[PDB]
């Protein structure tokens, strides 16, 4: 599965 | 023995079609098993593996929901970084990420991944103990310092850690009929003279899985490296791989060079021989 | 998956300990609940991680292995009766809200002074309603669906001006055999 | 600030459209819409980041639509209803939906009503009665009730006015209603108030209460056929003066 | 910014053997950035029906693509593989070759 956590840069 | 699962993220810019172009996919070491193209009409994660479509529909819709918001963070990132590198809006450019982990056989954590590049260079990306960060340059420097006050490294690490080695032993379970399977390569040798002089050996390996092989060849069992070609492991269009090694060789010496095959589908490596 | 049970009653003044059960919790979740009231939307009370946290409105406890977690209303007032939810998740995932725990918390009655009153319709005489009040939390009200006998459940009053609460229910019927000074009994 | 949506309550027939709106906190870009049957909690039913859709795989899409055309506010639609969407539609805003975990900010709900036929609609009949002398003397103090009756549905809100002012110190309302009938299966209801005042101040016959119940009912584009008084929405009220003895 | 030039394989997922099905591979490897065109040829002329995998990456950040049609070889059809990108100034063809 995918990873929930996502960041800009 | 060993096992991996890793997603892969590429987008890229198309200045004045404007919606970036997204493609993402995953796998179970060297086996493709979902996608999510930003210009498909399904505009839902697809699967591209039989053991994964067993998955029920939550599972689908959570993926989905996911992937939709890694392609808005590429969106949104390829104009950061545009503005980070002081670059103008008439240039395509190419965000990459890549994350995922792996395995020993006891199917425990052994390393974990989270890595970014721009433009065909590396960014930022996640050290091997997963608490810490190395940005490639100044710019990335910037990153750096938010994702450290953001607590980012902790979160990702449980990830890496935890969750994503579960759902690869649960894949490895659902798809032990494929996954698991040690397909040993089928190997001969062919003999094409180039001239009255020299003589071309080429050693083959082909329908193979997993990738990871290794071919050398051995003059009077020394390792014989000089005169070689070798390419790339390639595959073969039905889930198995393909590679050969080759050396060119003063005639009448042919049976003076062995090639050595090792690949963990066989007991034990193999060792073959021209024979007439 | 949180679960938790569906109604949790309690004495205004007192701690109350709401237990959360998410054994299967994913190692990156947070643990967060949010206050339903009546006839209001969900509003965010309060949010934990791995370690312990309170603010000014309630207390987490956050066991270690975190397989369950317990919510700790310090001292109740009237005005915390509602639904609690209790939500395991993290980053770019749904809510998702379940059932709840509806807290329900009763009043402390200091100076107890229970009876009954009639009042008359301020138009025609004819129609009346009867009022039992003043009575303290452990008196508790029966219902009465049995012909035309009407009885709210206690409904707590509080008069702030004085610092004065008081419980109340009330009984009409449209019989002329409706007496008064029983109906409640 | 919060969340705001419209309206608070809605009747409708079997097979008619409706449609909530809300509008999110400025700036919050994405938006979300649940729907809350009685008894549950929220679950969501479309998300929305900026104006386009980033999750709707849950939405009965036979039925239920939204719109978000310019990012900011939206419109939820049900077209046709069906007996069993009945429930309160919350609307949400977050400022992103992605990191570490959004916090929501939710309105205050639409409550929807789906009925079979409008015919069982009946507006609030309001009554007030005055103290009783016993409690006069024996507390010196002076507890008005309101009484409303015959109302269905339960899309009402019972205030209490002192004066013009409305008033809440000493004041307590019936938390749920009443089934008139238990036993009936759409039976009418009825529910009470108290106005709680010391014994002076009742006592003053220049003091004006006043116990008002809105009710929620037809309008414009639905049919009435009963010879009955079409149900509309009202504001119905009852009143009593202050009395020397 | 930094490009990278397709490296070209084209050769038979099977054995090949005349009068025979079977699949004609050609796997590009090793790019930066993306954009590549790619045609299979049977006696140099595009092949309609040809599929190709999605887009992956290797650890260096470079690009592989199998583009794959379904084919019989014969003993004078020759099949090549024709490739395009930024860092070719022409178009680079790569004859199948049934012993590579």
């Amino acid at each position: 599965s995918l990873s929930n956590r996502l960041y800009y840069l | 023995g060993s096992h991996s699962m890793r997603y892969f993220f590429t987008s890229v810019s198309r200045p004045g079609r404007g919606e970036p172009r997204f493609i993402a996919v995953g796998y179970v070491d060297d086996t493709q098993f979902v996608r999510f193209d930003s210009d498909a009409a399904s505009q839902r994660m697809e699967p591209r593996a039989p053991w994964i479509e067993q998955e029920g529909p939550e599972y689908w819709d959570g993926e989905t929901r996911k992937v939709k918001a890694h392609s808005q963070t590429h969106r949104v990132d390829l104009g950061t970084l545009r503005g980070y590198y002081n670059q103008s809006e008439a240039g395509s450019h190419t965000v990459q990420r890549m994350y995922g982990c792996d395995v020993g056989s006891d199917w425990r954590f052994l390393r974990g991944y989270h890595q970014y590049a721009y433009d065909g260079k590396d960014y930022i990306a996640l050290k091997e103990d997963l608490r810490s960060w190395t940005a490639a340059d100044m710019a990335a420097q910037t990153t750096k310092h938010k994702w450290e006050a953001a607590h980012v490294a902790e979160q990702l690490r449980a990830y890496l850690e935890g969750t994503c080695v579960e759902w690869l032993r649960r894949y490895l379970e659902n798809g032990k009929e494929t996954l698991q399977r040690t397909d040993a390569p089928k190997t001969h040798m062919t003999h094409h003279a180039v001239s009255d002089h020299e003589a071309t050996l080429r050693c083959w390996a082909l329908s193979f899985y997993p990738a990871e092989i290794t071919l050398t060849w051995q003059r009077d069992g020394e390792d014989q490296t000089q005169d070689t070609e070798l390419v790339e492991t390639r595959p073969a269009g039905d889930g198995t791989f393909q590679k050969w090694a080759a050396v060119v060789v003063p005639s009448g010496q042919e049976q003076r060079y062995t090639c050595h095959v090792q690949h963990e589908g066989l007991p034990k490596p193999l060792t073959l021989r021209w024979e007439p | 998956k949180t679960t938790q049970p569906i109604s949790m009653d309690s004495y205004e003044g007192q701690e109350v300990n709401i237990t959360c059960s998410h054994n299967h919790i994913a190692a990156n979740d947070f643990i967060t609940w949010y206050q339903q009231f009546p006839s209001q939307g969900p509003r965010f009370f309060i949010q934990g991680y791995k370690t312990n946290v309170s603010n000014e409105v309630a207390s987490l406890f956050i066991p270690a292995d975190r397989k369950s977690s317990t919510l700790s209303l310090p001292r109740v007032s009237l005005s915390d009766t509602a639904v609690y939810y209790c939500l395991a998740w993290g980053g770019t995932d749904m809510l998702i809200f379940g059932t709840g725990t509806r807290l329900q918390v009763f009043p402390n009655i200091q100076n107890p002074d229970p009876a009954v009153y009639q009042l008359r319709d301020s138009k025609s005489s004819d129609k009346s309603v009867c009022l039992f009040t003043d009575f303290d939390s452990q008196t508790n009200v029966s219902q009465s669906k049995d012909s035309d006998v009407y009885i709210t459940d206690k409904c707590v009053l509080d008069m702030r001006s004085m610092d004065f609460k008081s419980n109340s229910a009330v009984a009409w019927s449209n019989k002329s055999d409706f007496a008064c000074a029983n109906a409640f009994n | 600030a919060g969340v705001a949506q419209s309206p608070r309550y809605k009747i409708i027939e079997k097979r008619q459209s409706v449609a909530f709106w809300c509008n999110p906190i400025s700036g919050h870009g994405t938006l979300y819409w649940y729907q809350q049957i009685l008894g549950q909690g929220p679950k969501l039913l479309i998300q929305f980041h900026n104006n386009g859709v980033v999750d709707d795989s849950q939405l009965p899409k036979d039925r239920f639509s939204a719109e978000r055309l310019k990012g900011v506010d939206s419109t939820l639609k049900i077209q046709p209803a069906k007996l069993e969407d009945s429930a309160v539609y919350l609307c949400a805003s977050s400022l992103d939906w992605v990191g570490d975990g959004e916090r929501q900010y939710f309105g205050p709900g639409t409550r929807l009503l789906v009925l079979e036929d409008l015919k069982n609609v009946f507006p609030p009949e309001v009554a007030v009665f005055e103290p009783s002398e016993a409690e006069i003397s024996h507390t010196q103090k002076a507890t008005l009730v309101c009484l409303a009756t015959g109302f269905y549905p339960d899309h009402v809100e019972l205030s209490w006015w002192v004066n013009g002012k409305e008033v809440h110190s000493g004041v307590c309302t019936d938390p749920q209603p009443l089934k008139e009938q238990p036993a009936l299966n759409d039976s009418r209801y009825a529910l009470s108030s108290r106005l709680r005042v010391s014994a002076t101040f009742w006592q003053d016959p220049r003091n004006h209460f006043r116990c008002q119940v809105q009710f929620y009912g037809l309008s414009e584009n639905d049919e009435w056929t009963q010879d009955r008084a079409k149900p509309v929405t009202q504001i119905v009220s009852a009143e009593a003066w202050g009395r020397a003895d | 910014m930094i490009q990278r030039t397709p490296k070209i394989q084209v050769y038979s997922r099977h054995p090949a053997e005349n009068g025979k099905s079977n699949f004609l591979n050609c796997y590009v490897s090793g790019f930066h950035p993306s954009d590549i065109e790619v045609d299979l040829l049977k006696n140099g002329e595009r092949i309609e029906k040809v599929e190709h995998s999605d887009l992956s990456f290797s650890k260096d950040w470079s690009f592989y693509l199998l583009y794959y049609t379904e084919f019989t070889p014969t003993e004078k059809d020759e099949y090549a593989c024709r490739v395009n990108h930024v860092t070719l100034s022409q178009p680079k063809i790569v004859k199948w070759d049934r012993d590579m």
